[PDB]
């Protein structure tokens, strides 16, 4: 009935199977993913179904549950770690040294220069602490067409 | 099928050995208000 801390993968049932459409973070009873992976659809856990509590669009962020509660944030100049939920593929780990985001008439984000498929959206980014920096899967496609993605967070 | 399952994968933590990759850069880019990204 509380969903137990960790990483969870969304996986969509349709008349050709089931794909993992994108992962979470579950930490202090609420869901926490990005908005694109769900765009406020429901979710079901053992028969319990879970709505969206909190949703805001520009961040990219939802959250099933309750309040967001990842409160972890970027220093700026820690080295940061990707848990990459890829679909059909075992998670790993990858560390980088983060790139940037310098956004017209704002302020910085910190960025992750990392190829993920879709269905990864949604992964934790996390410090040397062990605590969740921002969630991957929103960015740009730079000039070599790779992906780049910034460390969503509140 | 009606909604999306979740499934769990694994538990979140940073791990010592982690393989490096990546590449650091800086890009100024606009955010549209649906929360788009462009350079």
């Amino acid at each position: 009935e509380y969903l137990e801390d960790g990483i969870y993968g969304i996986f969509q049932s349709t008349f050709l199977g089931a794909s993992q459409r994108g992962v979470g973070v579950a930490q202090g009873g609420v869901f926490h993913t990005m908005w694109h992976v769900t765009r406020g659809a429901f979710l079901v856990r053992n028969g319990k179904k879970l709505v969206p509590s909190w949703a805001s669009v520009k961040e990219d962020l939802v959250a099933y549950g309750g309040s967001w509660k990842l409160d972890g944030r970027w220093d700026g100049e820690e080295e940061v770690q990707l848990i990459a939920a890829a679909p059909g593929k075992n998670v790993v780990n990858v560390q980088t040294k983060p790139s940037l985001f310098k956004v017209k008439n704002g302020g910085e984000i910190g960025a992750v220069a990392l190829d993920y498929p879709s269905g990864t959206s949604g992964s934790p980014i996390v410090n040397r602490n062990g605590e969740v920096i921002g969630l991957y899967g929103n960015g740009i496609l730079v000039g070599d067409n790779s992906f780049v993605s910034a460390i969503s967070q509140t | 099928m009606d909604g999306l399952e979740l499934r769990k994968l694994g538990e979140v933590s940073w791990e010592e050995e982690a393989e490096i990759s990546g590449s650091s850069a800086r890009y100024d880019v606009t955010l549209s208000e649906q929360g788009e990204f462009k350079l």
